[PDB]
């Protein structure tokens, strides 16, 4: 998997 | 052992997995910069 897309984190 | 190198940020998901996120080129990953 991978980490969640920045403009998901901000 | 250090801090982050400027831009970057540790964070943690919603289910508890830690990652870090460069704010400069806006990428998130796994893995902590420090190591690299």
């Amino acid at each position: 998997e991978a980490p969640p897309c920045y403009m998901d984190v901000i | 052992l250090g801090p982050l190198p400027p831009g970057w940020e540790k964070r943690t998901d919603s289910n508890g997995r830690v990652y870090f996120v460069n704010h400069n080129t806006r990428i998130t990953q796994w893995e902590d910069p420090r190591s690299q």
